[PDB]
């Protein structure tokens, strides 16, 4: 891991793959691969819709 | 020249009026690079809607 929260191998290269966006996030398979990150930003809540 | 495969059970996109901005407005996106007579690369995107 790295301070930029990139998936970094020993020599500094960043692992590449599909990113995820949304709430809840979903993979954009059609989008070209991008350097994957693991940030520390929290998630927002979703109200109840079924009980 | 470009070759693709398509899904039989793929439905039509939700937002029927086509727009190049939103992903759900189409079914598939592909890219290609074209070179002009000056050495400049342009990106041509093909969009597939069933």
């Amino acid at each position: 891991l790295d301070e930029n929260r990139n998936l970094v191998n020993m020599q500094g290269m960043q692992l590449t793959g599909y990113p995820a966006t949304g709430t809840p996030p979903t993979i954009q398979q059609g989008a070209n691969p991008a350097p994957i990150t693991i940030p520390n930003t929290l998630m927002a809540a979703k109200s109840t819709t079924t009980a | 020249s470009m070759q693709i495969n398509l899904n039989s059970t793929d439905p039509v996109p939700s937002k029927t009026p086509f727009s190049v901005s939103d992903a759900d407005s189409y079914n598939k996106k592909g890219t290609v690079t074209v070179y002009d007579s000056q050495g400049n690369a342009h990106d041509m995107n093909v969009y597939f809607v069933k």
